[PDB]
RNA sequence: UACGGUGCUGAAGCAACAAAUGCCCUGCUUCCAGGAAAAGCCUCUAAGCAUCAGGUAACAUCAAAUCGUACCCCAAACCG
RNA sequence: CGAAGGUGUGCUGUGAGGCAUGCUGGAGGUAUCAGAAGUGCGAAUGCUGACAUAAGUAACGAUAAAGCGGGUGAAAAGCCCGCUCGCCGGAAGACCAAGGGUUCCUGUCCAACGUUAAUCGGGGCAGGGUGAGUCGACCCCUAAGGCGAGGCCGAAAGGCGUAGUCGAUGGGAAACAGGUUAAUAUUCCUGUACUUGGUGUUACUGCGAAGGGGGGACGGAGAAGGCUAUGUUGGCCGGGCG
RNA sequence: AGGACCGAACCGACUAAUGUUGAAAAAUUAGCGGAUGACUUGUGGCUGGGGGUGAAAGGCCAAUCAAACCGGGAGAUAGCU
RNA sequence: UAAGGUGAUAUGAACCGUUAUAACCGGCGAUUUCCGAAUGGGGAAACCCAGUGUGUUUCGACACACUAUCAUUAACUGAAUCCAUAGGUUAAUGAGGCGAACCGGGGGAACUGAAACAUCUAAGUACCCCGAGGAAAAGAAAUCAACCGAGAUUCCCCCAGUAGCGGCGAGCGAACGGGGAGCAGCCCAGAGCCUGAAUCAGUGUGUGUGUUAGUGGAAGCGUCUGGAAAGGCGCGCGAUACAGGGUGACAGCCCCGUACACAAAAAUGCACAUGCUGUGAGCUCGAUGAGUAGGGCGGGACACGUGGUAUCCUGUCUGAAUAUGGGGGGACCAUCCUCCAAGGCUAAAUACUCCUGACUGACCGAUAGUGAACCAGUACCGUGAGGGAAAGGCGAAAAGAAC
């Protein structure tokens, strides 16, 4: 499946 | 029916005892034949005390094919092919070759 | 079922067409009642699910003859 | 031991067919579970034989 | 009478097995695979009959069958039926 | 936690079983692709 | 005792006090939100049977089939 | 008297290649000129398999905890026995239902499974083990709900529903204390019981429904009294004189 | 008497640290809320996919949800990589 | 048919057979648990429980048989209601479920294409449903033609990507006539006489011919290399047989076959020939398909999108003429010509292959070819529908390694 960082918004997001 | 059967005394054909004769033991039906003093093979057997087997080498008679062997026919002392005639009602056997019933 | 016992007519599929022509599925269906009809010929009344039409050929052929369809037919009745 | 018994009775018949059973084939049973039975081929036929013995009777009689 | 002397082959073979069969002889009764349809009432039936001997009651039990061996696929035995047979009392076999 | 799979075979043959799966024209259906199939347990029961 | 166990034998076996969330209690008191069904059981007769058959009791006797019964079960045996 | 394939070597062509041959291999291969295409791979986070890397690194799953002696054994921190020590004790003890389905017991083996060793195991192999009128299912009875002769409805498939018929999570007859197996036991054994039908005997009698009525038959909270389990002490009994 | 009070079982999930190739695809430890009620629980039943259910978050409908899963149309179409 | 057999992994045990009751092959029988349309009721498929009949020199309880529903027909019964119906019991028949495609019928998508999107397309496709046959359907002009003529239906090649249709976009797309395959025509709408006379099906027999086991079937030796000859070399021989497989390396002559010639106790497909059942033939004189044709409204079909749109079908409301009559000839009218609707049946040329037999391939050769060369729809995954693998080769011979 995925690593929980990669489906986690705060940490993803990060830059908009 | 079957050219090669059970108590009959055949002359080899081909290889490693060709030419050596012998009587027929058994006939199988994977169409081999097991022969006496032609093809013999060491096999190895260990000496079993209950049913009092010496053991160590032994030497048995492996099964030839049907086809390396035909019929010994001793009137000309050759190899000999076999046809089927019928004869009052009996199918038998003969040699070609003087055409001999068996 | 919506048939009408006399005719046989059922429902069937056409389409509605918009000013625009659009083509929407939909059916026609068939005008039917259920009707006290007299035989006098077996002094008793029978209920057909019947048709207008089902009814102007009853007019026409009279009950007797359409019963003997429907009976020829197998039709319970 | 077929037309051996094609004529052999409806109701004699019966009786080698108990025989087979109320003789043979229990005691062999039994008698082989138990670890006697030196012969097996007794369990095949007998079995075989009640076979033919309900062959007939059932073509005798009736059919 | 009640059960036809064909269908006494009910019968199937002694469960000479275990202390638990030689033990439970030492104190009465007997122990058999016996059929699978048998009806105690019916296997007593037979004990009395063949065997002639007098029995007081007796209890059934089925044994299920063990599955095992195979690589993939898998192999079971069959299921089958325990006497339990107690006898009346001028006990022989 | 309690997972997705609580084994209960009454459910299980109610819902799945044979005579289920042959109460509904569909249900006949199963079994028929699954015979066609050539398929060793048409339906996990007894 | 083959050191895991296994046999044999065998005393007293009363009283006082305390005491449940168990039982009496499907009770009792009270309240509103007003608290399954059907059979077994008891009784009533209809058609029907009236010496019969049935019904009740005592004693005697016979029947009670079949299928489950190992083991885990807050877990190393189940869902993970 | 060694085909294809594999592996070297020499030569040759501008190249894709070709020829020769040693070794391996052990049975097929095909010039030439034509003919036909599953005709050429390094990439597509391509597909399948095999094998690297980080690395003999992290980790070995509750910080309830181990020490020693003696057995067995090729080998004992881990198995067996013993003496200490420590941990749970409304459980981390005990009986089940559900679910699993031989994991139970006994011999035997330790390759693989066990996050180590393993003589040990819920692991391999073989044999054994589940005993009932009374426990439970089946069974009678129904709730929710399901199915549903006819029937009403629906283009077909089908939908709903009456009579019914199914469906327990609830109602319905009856066995207890003790013993015994390595392994079951309210089932086996000893003692002592009970339930409902059939049949018979003997008395005495209106019996009789898929029907009527009764009963079964029912909520929440609260309040004590009476009582048992159960405990404590004394007495009693056996043993003790540290 | 009570959607009454303090507080175990039981039901919850406010804070923190740990864990984040976990012991665990959502738990552990210490604290925390409810705890005779709109409580909590075993068994069984009914509701089906533009449909269900929803003390309402677009929540949940088998680790899947602004339209479940399985098979099919099917090699959808892809002026893009 | 037979000298050897008791299926495979798979030895072993105990057996069976050799001149005909070993085995093996074929025809026809017999037995044929339980579940499953499941059919006595129930049910969590392979289980629980019955009513009624039978059954016991040990006539209890168990075992067996039968009892579903619907349809048709008959019989007997029989309400409100007396008649009569509905209702109810029994009985005889038939149905039911499964199955690859081809076929007819009831319903019927969207992706997509139009470089967007509604009309249009994809397409009457996919899919659901019902039904049937060996084929299905269609079919004996109310058809075309164009003043000359043709003469049922079906299929193939043309006509032609033409004429046309068309947001006249995308696309869709005939017919006339011609060449071919195969050709076949009959009943009802009815009574009289004569009567079972043609014919069709169902069926028994016969015969022939195919089928389901079978039989015979030619001719090679020497030597060299080698573990082994079928290979090389030599010399013979058969060929209506040089298809193919096997055998220790490549065999016309070792084996099994092949060409060729033969064979059926039984059961069957197909033809004829008849028997039995059911059925009608024949002549005279009649009859000639109305809620239909047409029309109005709404749709659908025709290549044809309503268009100037003939023609066909009908949900809806209507509604003729009847041979001096009526349909059509692509709006429509006249004349001409041509056909007879509103009842049916009908073989062949055409379609298809779950399956049987034989034969073939410039088809694959274990990541290929079926998912499956192998005990694969398996192991496994999933509540389920459902998804779905990997995995072939010792040798000529196990001689599979005693000690
Ligand atoms: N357990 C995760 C949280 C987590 C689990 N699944 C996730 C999916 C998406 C984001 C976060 C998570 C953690 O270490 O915090
Ligand atoms: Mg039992
Ligand atoms: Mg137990
Ligand atoms: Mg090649
Ligand atoms: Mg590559
Ligand atoms: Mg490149
Ligand atoms: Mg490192
Ligand atoms: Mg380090
Ligand atoms: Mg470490
Ligand atoms: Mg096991
Ligand atoms: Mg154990
Ligand atoms: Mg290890
Ligand atoms: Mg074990
Ligand atoms: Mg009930
Ligand atoms: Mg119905
Ligand atoms: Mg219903
Ligand atoms: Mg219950
Ligand atoms: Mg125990
Ligand atoms: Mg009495
Ligand atoms: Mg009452
Ligand atoms: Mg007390
Ligand atoms: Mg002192
Ligand atoms: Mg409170
Ligand atoms: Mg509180
Ligand atoms: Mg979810
Ligand atoms: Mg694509
Ligand atoms: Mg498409
Ligand atoms: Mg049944
Ligand atoms: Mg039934
Ligand atoms: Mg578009
Ligand atoms: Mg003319
Ligand atoms: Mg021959
Ligand atoms: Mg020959
Ligand atoms: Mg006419
Ligand atoms: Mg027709
Ligand atoms: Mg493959
Ligand atoms: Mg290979």
């Amino acid at each position: 499946t995925s690593k929980w960082f990669n489906i986690d918004n705060k940490i993803v997001d990060h830059r908009p | 029916a079957a050219k090669i059967r059970r108590d009959d005394e055949v002359i080899v054909l081909t290889g490693k005892d060709k030419g050596k004769r012998g009587k027929v033991k058994n006939v199988l039906s994977s169409g081999k034949v097991i022969v006496e003093g032609i093809n013999l093979v060491k096999k190895h057997q260990k000496p079993v005390p209950a049913l009092n087997q010496p053991g160590g080498i032994v030497e048995k008679e492996a099964a030839i094919q049907v086809s390396n062997v035909a019929i010994f026919n001793a009137a000309t002392g050759k190899a000999d092919r076999v046809g089927f005639r019928f004869e009052d009602g009996k199918k038998v056997r003969f040699f070609k070759s003087n055409s001999e019933t068996i | 079922s919506r048939v009408c016992q006399v005719t046989g007519k059922r429902p069937v599929t056409g389409n509605n067409r918009s000013h625009a022509l659009n083509a929407t599925k939909r059916r026609f269906l068939p005008n039917l009642h259920s009707h006290r009809f007299w035989v006098e010929s077996e002094k008793r009344f029978v209920t057909l699910r019947v048709s207008a039409k089902g009814m102007r050929v009853i007019d026409k052929k009279g009950i007797d003859t359409v019963l003997a369809e429907l009976r020829a037919r197998g039709e319970k009745y | 031991m077929k037309a051996k018994e094609l004529r052999e009775k409806s109701v004699e018949e019966l009786n080698t067919e108990l025989l087979n059973l109320l003789r043979e084939q229990f005691n062999l049973r039994m008698q082989a579970a138990s670890g006697q039975l030196q012969q097996s081929h007794l369990l095949k036929q007998v079995r075989r034989d009640v076979a033919r013995v309900k062959t007939l009777l059932n073509e005798k009689a009736g059919a | 009478m009640i059960r036809e002397e064909r269908l006494l082959k009910v019968l199937r073979a002694p469960h000479v097995s275990e202390k638990a069969s030689t033990a439970m002889e030492k104190s009465n009764t007997i122990v058999l695979k016996v059929a699978k349809d048998a009806t105690k009432a019916e296997i007593k039936a037979a004990v009395q009959k063949l065997f002639e001997v007098e029995v007081e009651v007796v209890n059934t039990l089925v044994v299920k069958g063990k599955v095992k061996r195979h690589g993939q696929r898998i192999g079971r035995r069959s299921d089958w039926k325990k006497a339990y047979v107690t006898l009346k009392e001028g006990q022989n076999l | 936690m309690k997972r997705t799979f609580q084994p209960s075979v009454l459910k299980r043959n109610r819902s799945h079983g044979f005579r289920a799966r042959m109460a509904t024209k569909n249900g006949r259906q199963v079994l028929a692709r699954r015979r066609a199939k050539g398929r060793a347990r048409l339906t996990v029961s007894k």
